[PDB]
């Protein structure tokens, strides 16, 4: 059913490899992979980010206004 | 003869080892009616002696083809 052999038909696609003990683990793990991270951060940054950014302000909202409501009100106790 | 005859039509005449990579090639094609793998292993050179052990050992896999009789 579903085994290499039948998953699917496929023409002219050569493909080259390399044995895992001819090449190295860690290939520029540095000098690309820190600017391909930021490359990926900055294209989500704005999709993430802002739903996120919302529920800080609404947090500290909610706790500055629960703060305040049990805070003593002068005019209550006026006269 | 053959010595002579040399020295009379050929003495008018003048006067990187490589390296094996463990890769593959597979050049996909569903069409085709069968397929077709050869794998290998870095061998000897021409004069090592282990050449002869070797194809003694390549004598006990042997050779197989649909039309044998054995």
């Amino acid at each position: 059913g579903r085994e290499f052999g039948h998953l699917t038909r496929m023409r002219h696609v050569i493909t080259y490899s390399l044995s895992p003990f001819e090449q190295r683990a860690f290939p520029h793990y540095f000098t690309k992979g820190i600017p391909n991270v930021l490359r990926r951060t900055r294209a989500c940054i704005l999709r993430v980010a802002p739903p996120f950014v919302v529920f800080y302000l609404v947090y500290t909202w909610g706790t500055q206004e629960f703060e305040k409501s049990k805070r003593k009100n002068p005019a209550a106790y006026e006269n | 003869q053959l010595l002579d005859l040399a020295q009379k039509h050929f003495s008018s005449l003048s006067g990187t080892p490589c390296r094996f990579t463990g890769s593959e090639i597979r050049h996909r094609d569903d069409a085709l009616p069968l397929a077709h793998v050869a794998i290998a292993v870095e061998g000897p050179g021409w004069a090592n002696p282990d050449n002869v052990p070797l194809q003694v050992a390549n004598a006990i896999i042997g050779h197989y083809d649909s039309t044998y009789g054995g």
